[PDB]
RNA sequence: CUGGGGCGGUCGCCUCCUAAAAGGUAACGGAGGCGCUCAAAGGUUCCCUCAGAAUGGUUGGAAAUCAUUCAUAGAGUGUAAAGGCAUAAGGGAGCUUGACUGCGAGACCUACAAGUCGAGCAGGGUCGAAAGACGGACUUAGUGAUCCGGUGGUUCCGCAUG
RNA sequence: CUUAUGAUUUGGGCUACACACGUGCUACAAUGGACAAUACAAAGGGCAGCGAAACCGCGAGGUCAAGCAAAUCCCAUAAAGUUGUUCUCAGUUCGGAUUGUAGUCUGCAACUCGACUACAUGAAGCUGGAAUCGCUAGUAAUCGUAGAUCAGCAUGCUACGG
């Protein structure tokens, strides 16, 4: 979608969201893709068949849409996991006395 | 302006059969929408306006008019000038073409049960509808947008009391 | 409800205060308009006395067509002139009612500059 | 009426699979794809909603 | 100046009240303002009508905003108050510079100096289809003589002439 | 103190937080990171407990028998290393905190309030000021393995070697 170029397709498909390291497999299982694809790969008949694999994903920016509401789900019904996202509250039972400074 | 003929079916084979009007005129007819947002103080939210005003073109495709103030009420923070609102009023088919789009898609997304009200009226036939903006954008999801907001929907007809308004919203409301 | 305004009641007021700075006294008499809905109305009045001088109008049997309600208010303003060129075709003031300088209103007022009136 | 300050509408035939209730407009410039000749033959964009599927109230 | 004088206070204009139904009318009587502001808050042509009240409506402060119905002006009118005003003098919009030059019959005011208002007449414009309207702001305060000095003009003078 | 300050139950809490000091863990990398191969230990445990080799699962793991109350059977292939291919010096293939998707396993039962792994998401963090602590050889430093508690659960503790 949104990928960027000059370095190797296994860490390039990491850069959107949605994708972590199944790009070495899932996207390498479909694509005959290799492992040494820089800026010049051509992947343009190349780019047609990781665009069918990829329609079956949630990845491209899709997947933080429902992954918003999820969270507007759970403090609408005013659950102990979703009261502690609009309190700032670690949520998965967890000490919030001193180290617990990254939900501040 | 397909399904405008649903009120001209209702003209006749409803209302002259309720009331028994004298004279097919005298039935209660829609004249306008207007959509008023509402204020949002903008002592920041002038850069939300811009939004505000580019959600409800979307909504309603005509662009509002930023009404300015009035007064200069203290505990408050606003001059003559300070455009804190805006408005569109539909007259003609964008009317029928917001109204049979919106009381079909109002009651499902807003998640309740009856939805709008059983009396909302002010004794002379004006209902208006509050919205908490769960309705809009229903063809470009949520993926622009910024910040929630909250709509104003008001039905003016020419029903004389408050017994004549329920009828025509008895064509696919739900009081 | 709503209550729906008439245009007549509108234009009355508006016409009201545009007819006190504006008056014929037969040296320089005054047409007015009235234009309804089908039919233009002109008429020279003398505000001085209160009594006219002539009189046109759009329902009448010598110009009654049914041609664009814009060329029958320039018939009416053709039929007006030549009815005061009978008698004091000098200059007079122009009176448009409540109405715009638009549309009939003017086609009345160019058809009346271009057969004989001088204002 | 006036031009510039307008956006785009235009017949959206809402097509929904539940009877179709294609009354509706908006911003879906969008793929047209199939326009039934009963409804507004324009972009079919609005693909799937709940709109007169099941209300809540007559359920 | 002064209900002795001093001390305090005051000193010029504007608006009321006292003021006795014209005008005018005092007190160290009662109230307040002014020593400006505006290139649109001027001109002109067009449209437009408010406050407030209920009522009921995603913001909801009671009260922002929206709609309906009542609303005679209770709003507003650069600035004190008094007269005004919906002819709108109030509120918008478009063009513009008359916030012109030479004058002015007549009138008000008044001890004098001053102060005020003017139809109209040319000249040359602006706005308006046109009639027309324009010699600054709704009106009434926003200043200070003469002498001297500066500056720019000027067919005037300029000492025997230039 | 003695119809309770003693009892008996499931349900909370001991796990709360704008914070403030102790003690540790993991880091802020290219004397590293990711993937493939390939070595070398010691100590200790195993009374229905340890459970192999096979399978079936991406994995955490499930199904039975193989052995055995143990110098032999099992936990158990230690890891760092070494060898090769890689990224190229960025908050990038550095790490992985935090949030939704697996429902794996233990246990009447994991919401308060567990333990991992699975695809997601990827935050602070570029070696730290004044100060302050440990340590004199197999010691500082690091690397992994055990056990006691224990149905399940340690970044702690206690022992172990490289």
């Amino acid at each position: 979608v949104d990928i960027p170029r000059e370095k190797r397709v296994v860490i390039s498909l990491t850069y959107i969201y949605g994708i972590g390291t199944s790009t070495a497999q899932k996207i390498l299982e479909e694509a005959n893709v290799s492992a040494d694809t820089r800026v010049k790969d051509l992947t343009d008949d190349e780019l047609g068949r990781i665009r069918e694999v990829v329609d079956g994903y949630k990845v491209e920016g899709d997947l933080r849409r429902e992954t918003n509401l999820n969270i507007k789900r759970l403090m609408e019904i005013s659950s102990y996991r979703g009261i502690r996202h609009r309190r700032g509250l670690p949520v998965r039972g967890q000490k919030t006395k001193n180290n617990a400074r990254t939900r501040k | 302006n397909r399904l405008k003929e649903k009120f001209n079916t209702e003209v006749t084979e409803n209302l002259m059969k309720k009331f028994n009007y004298s004279s097919v005129m005298e039935v209660p007819k829609i004249d306008k929408i207007v959509v008023n947002m509402g204020v949002g103080d903008a002592v920041q939210n002038s850069k939300v306006l811009d939004n505000a005003v580019e959600e409800l073109e979307l909504i309603t495709g005509q662009k509002p008019l930023v009404t300015k103030a009035k007064k200069s009420i203290a505990t408050f923070r606003l001059r003559e000038g300070m455009p804190i609102g805006a408005k569109v009023t539909l007259r003609g088919e964008r009317m029928y073409e917001f109204l049979d789009k919106l009381i079909s898609v109002s009651l499902p997304r807003v998640r309740d049960f009856q939805g709008v009200s059983k009396k909302a009226f002010d004794g002379r036939g004006n209902y208006t509808l509050g919205v908490k903006e769960q309705l809009i954008f229903p063809e470009i999801d949520y993926d622009k947008v910024s910040k929630v907001r909250g709509m104003d929907i008001v039905i003016v007809t020419t029903a004389n009391t408050d017994e004549e308004a329920r009828e025509l919203l008895a064509n696919f409301g739900m009081p | 409800m709503i209550s729906k305004i008439d245009k007549n009641k509108v234009r009355l007021k508006r016409h009201a205060r545009v007819r006190t700075n504006l008056s014929g006294t037969a040296e320089k008499p005054r047409l007015n308009v009235y234009r309804s809905n089908k039919h233009i109305y002109a008429q020279i009045i003398d505000d001085n006395k209160g009594v006219t001088l002539a009189q046109a109008s759009s329902k009448d049997s010598d110009i009654a067509t049914t041609a664009t309600k814009v060329e029958l208010a320039t018939k009416v303003g053709e039929a007006i002139a030549k009815k005061a060129a009978d008698k004091g075709i000098k200059e007079i003031v122009f009176d448009r009612g409540g109405y715009l300088y638009h549309g009939r209103v003017k086609a009345l007022a160019e058809a009346a500059r271009e057969s004989g009136l001088e204002f | 009426m006036k031009q510039g300050i307008h956006p785009e509408y235009h017949q959206v035939i809402f097509l929904d699979t539940t009877t179709n209730f294609k009354f509706l407009s908006g911003s879906t410039k969008t793929s047209s794809e199939m326009m039934e000749w009963e409804d507004g033959k324009e972009y079919p964009v609005i693909r799937l909603d709940i709109s007169s599927d099941s209300h809540p109230f007559y359920t």
